[PDB]
């Protein structure tokens, strides 16, 4: 009950080699109940009033999620019932990383008047932030209008909340007594967890 | 329920040959010469925006049909295969003449020249 | 998770409009009422796999169950016309019909979304105000005339006319629902078209007799079934729509506008959370001579049935 | 305003004005006049000389007037665009790009023909106010006040108002097939057929 | 303006500590109230939706007061506070633990005080790549949320105009007040309380009994996409 | 902002507006080069005299040229300046200002 | 890009299944036909903003016209019930329109997605392949009974009593399409849900009687007609789909199968561009004791149905 004083991504990516498809969804499922929990035994009915937004590991769930989900969406060029949409332009991207990769490793009008015509009239490098504004802009625009892989992940997220809710409410009592526990004894290691879990 | 993260990075390989035989050598699904990328090059072409979906519809193409030929050539020695794994689980050490024997007891069909993956504009020489 | 209640679900118009709201993904909850023959509809409807739950109620003295909690109050109900009776009993029919309605809607729920679909939505939205105002819980921002049949017509007569995309083509509607009363701006059809004289007269004419002639089609079989409960279900997604928040729901109605100096206009209107939140004054700048002198000619039989309206509303019992 | 003269280039008038500190308040008419003002040198030189005579530096005046009213609509809360407060950077969502896009053209429409519809109508003082600072190059408020009270005045056509929700009917999500919503009955993704108008399913 | 703001900070339950408010600070033609956040909101470490919305309540509150007062003509003298709303009204958005946007990827890491910490301005935070469909519904967030709490500000203001008229003869009269003022002239006339928005959720710690839960989870997964059009 | 598309606006946030900037530069840039092949056309005697002289003396002075343009050249409407269309600008207005003096005079009286 | 042509489209079902058809997105041209009254529906449906086309035809003598290049033929054409008639003169009436309506389709365009909605649907298939026969131009690969508001039913009942995710809720229906035909694979039910005893005798009963249900909940008003007009739209959308290449066209329907003894049956098939493409026999591998001895039930009526319908359609004329 006693707060602490955060890069548990990379250790679980370097430590899989050649990991199973399955065990993302259990990592997902793991890194995703507490927020299931905290919805549940919460009491219903107020405008959202008790809601603990922005402090520590909710965000590093979050982030753990996304990142899980994005490798596994990444990996699947039965387990699943569907895939992604794969939006037909991913496979150029690749292609075009890849071989960059590959060959990386592999080493204001011009005041002074012209007395000719042949000279010209403003300087090339007078328009040079209007153009960069502009592509920037429509580079913008082109990015932020094709995700289609937005709403798979969505439902994922949200079918592995039913479930853990599901689960939960028949294990109701263990995680009352757990964490009326945690209230009383200041310290819950695993010992008590394993003797809570009757 | 047994996935597979050991074969990606032969997928990955894969989309890379796909994507360079497309643009930089010209061996596009329709034998067009023209070239968007070089080997000293640190970029493509403009390409423009309308065409970046063809190039990519091509690159689909000629890897499906990669991916339709392997299916093809692999599902006719199944049980060849399945004996390969068998004895290579059985001896944990495997030779050439033992994989011969393999295929030439179990009925394995092996493939015949020419190999195209697709056999709609192949040529012959004079 | 929105509650729709039709009030006269087992006549022509009511049966497929609650089968194409029970289609709808915003309704959860559909409350069918008539005076007879409801039952049926429900067992129909009850059988389709979609989430939305259907309730019959019958008589009168169910209409208090029938309006609990209901978010969207339609009524189209009325009997159609049948030969050999004049435009006075069938008038002084539906609009006691709607006034029964409407006080019940007053009695039960007040902040329900009001649509009228009885005919003739001129001389029956003052009587649903003069009823609501008897009871001093009239609000004007929740009280709606669907004339999207027009807007409807108006939209696939120009698509027939000018061969465009019918996806994309929509024309604005001013006026009335009834004879010479509806102007359709087709100067500000939207893409741009420009139009002939002769074309816009012959779209006028065709726009304004398009009832008549779906009544003359049938043969005395009575008015049409299928096109004003396509309209009332447009119009009852629009303010579901609307009702949840999103900000670009705008939708042509006959409502309380001080547009002109009648009391009750059919504009383009901007629908909100709490009801009519804007009303679009851009649709009477910039009109043409044409569709001036229409407005100036359906302005008084606008005024006269609106007075109609209003003097049978307040007669005595 | 105080002087007038006309012995100096820059790319602003110069003009001078007396400053009053204590601006507590100012009201969206107050932003709707500046807006105005802000495009005038084009507007004079477009009718007078026309647009094959518009100078470098008389051109650069409805790109402040565009500025202004990209202000007005973002960071004042007082039109239809909303009442939240964006800067300008990255807290633009996708969606409300065509909606300031069409905001912004209505008001510098609204801009543009208010000002057309003003220097057209005081043409008189206009040509006399340029004839005596023409020929004295220093003009001042009291000249200029009394050349606005004697000189005489054309009628004008009224000009269109400016409305939001009218710039806003056409921009939304879907564009324009949701101010015209034809509705469909599909069964196809799923196991439940949907009749939709506009509506996601 | 200040009286409005003044008016609406002490009329909460559990608000910041008023040390005090001067009208024309220094020559400044501004005002400036002190506002000290109670010791146990900064022993936490972490904030909760009621205390940002009692926030923005107290910052819609000076512009509600004038345009109470003054009619419909809204002046530009609370930009700020419509600024810092706007914020703030982001951070109930962008939270994993909002309702209908939790399970939906919002802004991303690029890869790397105050009481209440905005994430939206940190410099290693991007925003996402998002479709024209959720955008919308992220601004309807926004949009609901400072619509709700205007509302719920012009209420409270309606709601005592006598003592709103008396705050405003004081700050007219003595040009700064303190907080004491304010609550020795909040006492003897009785207004109309809020609801306790920072109320926390807590558990009986030894009390034997099992707490209820709803049956579900509140999150709704988002999935907004039109049907197919015609001709097809 | 010289552009008369909307009234100058050379900046805009839609992907159409800003896509439509770059073909006014086109369609500018096709008008100019059938403007200059019109002129060109107009003086092909004068092209083939200095085109000789040109070749044949390898520079050529302001006096010969402008000789040779005299004895060659075609018809040149110089559009009007900035003081002409002031002054028939100011005896317009004038003009019609003076005719509503009249017509509310003599209407009034 | 298709058409469809449905016979009957002034009746009960006509109306709400030819709006169903008119604002898809699949169908461009609809041919509508009815012995008279088809005019007002063509009226009332041509003046909807949607791209497809309505035509109308009226008498026999245009029906030559009316089945001309017509991709998908529908056939909802039969007289509902009518106090004090026996299923004598009823099944004659309907057997005798539904046998000239398949004359005239054979004469006219045989390579149509033929749907037969008309009741009993047990023996009236049978009848259009026999007459079909008789021309020498039967495709078994396009005739389809429509039977799929069974299904509608089951996912509608099975969703109710688990409270499940309804648009994940699909059960497969064997047998036929009258009473004790009907057998839902309730064991088969997707996701992967248990039921007890009482609750699968519950649901089996409940589905077989929902008819009789929805027929007497009327008080003699008719049959179903929103849910039929619901399954009717849901089929021919498949079919269409089915036209257009989709891969994955699984649909329930009576077509002529040899999964048993039965000339006729109804069970899932998969749908392709030339009509039926595949049958699936695993709903008939895997079945329960009770699915197995209702199937053994209802083998026995389903033959006497059939063979009442080959006994009729081959009556001298």
């Amino acid at each position: 009950i006693y707060m602490k004083k955060s890069y548990l991504y990379k250790w679980y990516f370097e430590l899989g080699t050649s990991m199973k498809k399955f065990t993302i969804l259990l990592y997902l499922l793991s890194c995703s109940a507490g927020s299931v929990a905290q919805d549940l035994w919460s009491l219903p009915v107020p405008d959202e009033k008790n809601r603990i937004t922005s402090y520590g590991f909710v965000e590093n769930d979050s982030d753990l999620v996304h990142g899980l989900l994005e490798v596994q969406g990444a990996l699947v060029g039965t387990l699943l019932f569907r895939s992604e949409p794969r939006d037909p332009l991913y496979m150029m991207q690749d292609g075009s990383c890849s071989i960059v990769d590959q060959r990386f490793l592999y080493e204001t009008s011009q005041t002074d008047p012209p007395t000719s015509i042949y000279k010209r009239w403003f300087i090339k490098n007078t328009q040079e932030k209007h153009f960069e504004l502009l592509i920037q802009r429509q580079r913008w625009l082109r990015t932020n209008s094709s995700l289609s892989n937005g709403f798979f992940r969505s439902n994922t997220r949200s079918e592995s909340y039913q479930y853990l809710s599901n689960l939960f409410i028949s294990n109701g009592t263990l995680l009352d007594r757990m964490t009326k526990t945690l209230l009383k004894k200041r310290w819950l290691f695993s010992d008590e967890m394993k003797i809570g879990f009757m | 329920g047994d996935e597979n993260f050991l074969s990606s990075s032969e997928i990955t390989k894969a989309q890379e040959i796909a994507t360079r035989m497309v643009l930089q050598y010209g061996w596009g699904p329709d034998d067009s010469p023209a070239v968007y990328y070089a080997t000293n090059a640190v970029s493509a072409l403009s390409m423009g925006n309308n065409h970046e979906y063809e190039m990519a519809g091509k690159v689909e193409k000629i890897y499906d049909l990669a991916y339709e030929k392997a299916k093809g050539m692999l599902l006719k020695n199944r049980r060849v295969l399945e004996k390969i794994t068998e004895e290579l689980l059985e001896f944990e050490i495997l030779t050439h003449k033992d994989l011969e024997r393999i295929v030439h007891e179990n009925g394995g069909i092996r493939e015949k020249e020419p190999f195209f993956l697709s056999g709609t504009n192949y040529n012959e020489a004079l | 998770s929105y509650k729709v209640a039709v009030l006269g679900a087992a006549g022509g118009i009511g049966q497929p409009l609650s089968l194409l709201i029970k289609m709808s993904p915003l309704v959860s909850t559909l409350h069918l009422y008539d005076i007879a023959n409801v039952k049926g509809v429900a067992a129909d409807l009850s059988h389709c796999n979609t989430p939305s739950q259907v309730r019959d109620f019958t008589g009168p003295s169910e209409l208090a169950d029938c309006l609990k909690d209901v978010n969207v109050v339609v009524i189209p109900a009325g009997v159609p016309r049948k030969p050999g009776m004049t435009r006075d009993d069938l008038f002084n029919i539906n609009a006691n019909i709607v006034k029964t309605l409407v006080e019940a809607v007053a009695e039960n729920c007040p902040n329900a979304f009001i649509h009228i679909i009885s005919n003739p939505v001129n001389s029956t939205v003052p009587i649903a105000a003069e009823v609501l105002k008897k009871k001093g819980v009239y609000d004007p921002k929740k009280l709606f005339g669907v004339t999207t049949l027009d807007v409807v017509r108006a939209n696939t007569f120009v698509s027939q006319k000018k061969n465009l995309k019918l996806i994309d083509v929509d024309v604005p509607v001013i006026g009335g629902h009834a004879g010479i009363t509806i102007l359709p701006l087709l100067s500000k059809t939207k893409p741009s078209v420009n139009f002939t004289d002769e074309e816009i007269q012959e779209l006028t004419v065709r726009i304004q007799n398009a009832g008549t002639e779906v009544v003359d089609a049938k043969a005395g079989a009575g008015s049409a079934t299928l096109s004003m409960a396509y309209a009332a279900a447009r119009f009852v997604e629009s303010s579901l729509r609307a009702l949840d928040g999103d900000g670009d729901v705008y939708e042509c109605s006959f409502v309380e506008s001080t547009l002109t100096d009648l009391p009750f206009f059919a504009s383009r209107v901007k629908i909100g959370k709490n009801g009519l939140e804007a009303v679009i004054e851009s649709d009477l700048q910039g009109l043409t001579e044409y569709e001036q002198k229409a407005l100036e000619a359906l302005k008084v039989e606008l005024k006269a049935s609106i007075d109609k309206g209003v003097a049978f509303a307040n007669k005595p019992a | 305003i105080s002087e007038t003269d006309i012995n100096s280039i820059r790319s602003q008038p110069n003009m001078r004005y007396s400053e009053t500190s204590g601006r507590v308040f100012a009201r969206k008419s107050d932003y709707v006049n500046s807006i105005i003002r802000a495009c005038a040198p084009r507007v004079v030189e477009e009718e007078m000389f026309g647009i094959e005579n518009l100078c470098w530096i008389s051109a650069k005046s409805t790109l402040e007037a565009s500025q202004r009213a990209e202000f007005l609509i973002l960071q004042t809360g007082m039109t239809a665009f909303g009442k939240a407060y964006y800067r300008n950077q990255r807290d633009l969502v996708p969606n409300l790009v065509p909606k300031l896009e069409a905001l912004r053209d209505e008001y510098m429409r609204f801009a543009v023909e208010k000002c057309s519809s003003i220097l057209q109508e005081y043409q008189s003082a206009l040509e006399e106010i340029t004839d005596v600072l023409l020929e004295k190059g220093e003009i001042k408020a009291d000249e200029i006040w009394n050349i606005y009270n004697t000189a005489p005045r054309i009628p004008q056509k009224p000009v269109r108002p400016v409305d939001e929700y009218g710039a806003l009917i056409y921009a939304g999500r879907w564009g324009i097939h949701g101010v015209s919503l034809p509705g469909r009955v599909t069964f196809s993704p799923g196991n439940i057929g949907f009749a939709t108008f506009g509506a996601p399913r | 303006h200040e009286a409005g703001h003044i008016v609406l900070a002490h009329l909460f339950p559990r608000f910041d500590w008023h040390a005090f408010s001067q009208l024309l600070p220094g020559g400044k033609e501004t005002a400036v109230s002190v506002f000290y956040p109670r010791e146990d909101m900064v022993d936490q470490g972490y904030t909760t939706f009621g205390y940002m919305k009692m926030q923005m309540v107290v910052a819609h509150g000076g512009r509600c007061a004038e345009r109470v007062v003054f009619g419909d003509n809204v002046t530009d003298g609370g930009k700020d506070d419509l600024e810092k709303i706007t914020k703030i009204a982001r951070e109930m958005v962008i939270s994993p633990q909002s309702a209908r946007l939790g399970l939906t990827q919002l802004v991303k890491k690029i890869g790397m005080g105050e009481l209440i910490k905005y994430r939206w301005d940190h410099p290693h935070v991007m925003p996402a790549e998002m479709s024209v469909e959720v955008s919308e519904l992220f601004t309807r967030e926004l949009t609901r949320y400072i619509e709700e709490t205007e509302e719920l500000a012009m209420n409270a203001l309606r709601a005592n105009r006598h003592i709103l008229d008396l705050i405003t003869r004081e700050l007219l009269e003595k040009s700064r007040i303190t907080g004491l003022e304010v609550e020795e002239k909040m006492k003897d006339l009785s207004p109309l309380m809020f609801e306790d928005f920072v109320k926390p959720f807590q558990i009986n710690p030894d009390d034997e009994e099992l707490l209820p839960h709803k049956d579900r989870v509140s999150y709704q997964p988002v999935d907004l996409r039109a049907a197919p059009l015609h001709r097809s | 902002g010289l552009s008369d598309k909307h009234h100058g606006l050379n900046n805009f946030w839609v992907a159409d507006r800003i896509n439509d900037i770059d073909v006014e530069a086109l369609r500018i840039l096709n008008m100019c080069y059938e403007r200059a092949k019109e002129i060109l056309g107009r003086n092909r005697t004068l092209m083939d005299e200095v085109v000789e002289k040109l070749v044949q003396k390898k520079s050529l002075t302001k006096q010969e040229f402008f000789t040779l343009v005299e004895l060659y050249g075609s018809s040149k409407p110089m559009p009007p300046s900035i003081l002409e269309l002031r002054k028939i600008k100011r005896l317009e207005l004038e003009e019609m200002v003076l005719k509503l003096d009249m017509t509310t005079a003599r209407n009034s009286s």
